[PDB]
């Protein structure tokens, strides 16, 4: 059948000048229109523009008018996109759809599997691990929940794990929130209260945009 | 059923076969000579006069540029057609009046000069105000622009190869009338030889006998089409007091038009994989006016021998 | 322009309830030369690309279950989906094409759960964290059904509600419960200035506010 690939992951400076391909080989190229979508992370989806690749024709949202610029290649059969404006406000997920087109778009029958595009200022830095334990004078219960905070690391890519805890059963991992530049995540598991001081849990923390897999173990206070 | 374009397609080479400029010049040269021999039968005089008195030529324009889009918009809309029918029907209508218009006169027998003298201004409108009418009435069809892709060297390029042999055909007869049997002779003949020419050269050039795949209701439009535009201009110029020898050429000017233009727009805005049999329906329609035009003159020959 | 209006926009569905989703645009978009009534619904489920379930808003996909049905004219829409099955957890958007591209709001789908019983834990900044020049409170709050819930910082019975982070769990499959983790950033120098650091939390699940003191 018909699959439209997409450009990749892009991270650029606030200084904007990127370009996005969405290369679609399952059909005669020229039949159809491509057209762009852009979803801030639960947002819900905003129409962009398309392009009609038979006569190099677009037509674009109003606001997206200045920003967006959408050229097409017959010959290698990809469509582009490209912003050259870029600030803050701007990173989301971008995806290609095709559409039939006789005198108006008929609807999005295939779509691309997207591409996250990252805007700030860059200076990926290593991550530092915080571990939290309580102890400050309460009675504690049958089961203490503990975790370990992560601060000031750029590239999304980071995983905890508790591989002395609980492992994959009772565990959350929070979801981490752009703040400052640079953001922060929170990974929480439960343990019984007679089990831990048995048996110590640690906390492990995989960070492959670098070199970093530093390892501690949480002390009660 | 989803919407997937035709299985129509067409050859590669069909862009620019040798076949196709050879077709192309063969046309050319075909309404070259047409032109002249059908200037040859006029004078300056009477398009003068036609011109100074504007009540043909402006009862033509009404007829061709403020109803006739009118109504195919019309039917359009009734017959429940798709975009793209709907759009070829309109653009059909929009067309300025075709030559085969001044063949058609001269077998009607009317007033040449007035119909040589709205064909040439209702090109010219039709360059004025094509693009203003067609975006006006083409609202929920083809969201795009559609005003840029109207020819308009073609329409320049008609005007100039009509007007020529025009031209000359005047310029001989005022000056020197003398060679008027062996030039019109060696025109019939040569004619005569381009349209033999013409149908074998089509035959093999066009192909795919496809065309009956048209949904009928698109034929029946492009039938009602011709017919009305002649009743139309028949009866906006007979109940307008004109006298009959002016007002045949002025119906059956307002009937034809030319089509060439709808398919350089419908090419130009679509591919001929999306375009299924509309692609060859302004063939159909013009070969159709043709048809209808014979059986006029059936009529108006049945009509003046009793 | 047209503007498209998701009525629901949040509801859960177990096991066979209907759903009767509605979007109602803003002015008639159904063509009148041809009658197909322009709008499509798509399925996003989470981490993936959108799919599209309806077009001309009563024709379904090949591919798609017989359950999905569009059914609507004019301006007013439904789409029911009957038997809710467990992977039909998505976001849908009835998007419109009659004069320019629009998308809706978007509607999400959860699993009802009998009742919420949220656990809550206070931690203190950790030993080492002060000596980087910083600081920040943490407390998380676990397994709780309902969405809507609140998280404030009293301190000394003075409510500052500034520098406080807040993050969401996403419905884990193993129990349709979800967390929330709450943060409170503050630079060294003011730290210990005002001890106390109290959380209140405040949930439907009982009226009266579960409510959390710190000490040193």
């Amino acid at each position: 059948e018909v699959q439209l690939q997409q450009s990749g992951p892009e991270l650029v400076k606030p200084g904007a000048s990127v370009k996005m391909s969405c290369k679609a080989s399952g059909y005669t190229f020229t039949s159809y229109i491509i057209h762009w979508v852009k979803q801030k992370p639960g947002q819900g989806l905003e129409w962009i523009g398309y392009i009609n690749p038979y006569n190099d024709g677009t037509k674009y949202n109003e606001k997206f008018k200045g920003k967006g610029t959408l050229t097409s290649d017959k010959s290698s059969s990809t469509a582009y996109m490209e912003l050259s404006s870029l600030t803050s406000e701007d990173s989301a997920v971008y995806y290609c759809a095709r559409s039939y087109y006789d005198g108006i778009p008929h609807y999005f029958d295939y779509w691309g599997q997207g591409t996250t595009l990252t805007v700030s200022s860059a200076k990926t830095t290593p991550p530092s691990v915080y571990p939290l334990a309580p102890g400050c004078g309460d009675t504690t219960g049958s089961s203490v929940t503990l975790g370990c905070l992560v601060k000031g690391y750029f590239p999304e890519s980071v995983t905890v794990t508790w591989n002395s805890g609980s492992l994959s059963s009772s565990v959350h991992t929070f979801p981490a929130l752009l703040q400052s530049g640079l953001y922060t995540m929170s990974s929480s598991v439960t343990v019984p209260s007679s089990t831990w001081p048995s048996q110590t849990v640690t906390c492990s923390v995989a960070h492959p945009a670098s070199s970093t897999t530093v390892d501690k173990k949480l002390e009660p206070s | 059923n989803a919407s997937a374009p035709f299985n129509f397609t067409l050859p590669p080479n069909f862009g620019k076969r040798p076949t196709d400029l050879a077709l192309s010049v063969i046309l050319v040269f075909m309404l070259f000579f047409i032109m002249l021999s059908l200037g040859c039968t006029m004078e300056f005089s009477k398009i003068k006069a036609h011109l100074w008195k504007p009540k043909g030529l402006a009862i033509a324009l009404v007829a061709q540029y403020g109803i006739m889009p009118l109504t195919a918009f019309v039917l359009g809309k009734v017959f429940r057609l798709k975009n793209i029918e709907a759009l070829a029907i309109l653009v059909c209508g929009c067309s300025p009046g075709g030559n085969l218009s001044n063949v058609f006169s001269l077998a009607m027998k009317g007033d040449m000069n007035l119909s040589i003298v709205m064909t040439t201004c209702s090109t010219f409108c039709a360059l004025g105000m094509m693009p203003l009418l067609l975006y006006i009435y083409s609202r929920g069809i083809y969201d795009g622009d559609l005003k840029d892709k109207v020819p308009y060297k073609g329409i320049v390029i008609s005007l100039v190869l009509v007007l020529i042999p025009c031209t000359i055909g005047i310029v001989l007869k005022s000056k020197r009338p003398q060679y008027m049997r062996y030039v019109i002779k060696g025109g019939m003949i040569i004619i005569l030889l381009c349209s033999v020419a013409v149908t074998v050269l089509s035959a093999i050039n066009v192909g795919k006998s496809i065309m009956f795949a048209m949904t009928p209701l698109l034929i029946a439009t492009s039938s009602l089409m011709p017919f009305i535009g002649f009743l139309l201009g028949y009866v906006l110029s007979a109940l307008f007091c004109l006298n009959g020898r002016c007002r045949r050429t002025v119906s059956m000017e307002t009937g034809c038009q030319n089509v060439q233009l709808c398919s350089t727009i419908l090419n130009v805005a679509f591919p001929p994989e999306v375009i299924g049999p509309l692609f060859f329906f302004p063939l159909l329609y013009m070969i159709f006016q043709l048809g209808e035009g014979l059986l006029l003159i059936a009529i108006f020959w049945c009509y003046e021998k009793f | 322009d047209i503007v498209m209006t998701q009525s629901p926009s949040s509801l859960a569905v177990s096991a066979g309830e209907k759903v009767t989703m509605s979007c109602k645009s803003s002015q008639s978009l159904f063509n009148s030369r041809t009658r197909r009534n322009y709008l499509a619904w798509y399925q996003q489920k989470p981490g993936q690309s959108p799919k599209l379930l309806i077009y001309w808003a009563s024709t379904r996909e090949s591919g798609v279950p017989d359950r999905f049905t569009g059914s609507g004219s004019g301006t007013d829409f439904t789409l029911t989906i009957s038997s809710v099955q467990a992977e039909d957890l998505a976001v849908y958007y009835c998007k419109q094409s009659y004069y320019l591209l629009t998308f809706g709001a978007g509607t999400k789908l959860e699993l009802k759960r009998a009742d919420a019983a949220p656990t809550v834990s206070i931690f203190p900044p950790s030993s080492e964290q002060l000596t980087s020049g910083g600081a920040s409170v943490v407390c998380f709050l676990n397994n709780f059904y309902p969405k809507d819930i609140n998280v404030k910082w009293k301190i000394d019975g003075s409510e500052r509600q500034n520098g406080v982070l807040n993050s969401w769990t996403d419905q884990d499959s193993k129990d349709s419960t979800y967390s929330m983790s709450s943060t409170l950033t503050l630079t060294k120098d003011e730290y210990e200035r005002h001890n106390s650091y109290t959380c209140e939390a405040t949930h439907k699940t009982s009226t009266s506010p579960i409510v959390k003191s710190f000490n040193r």
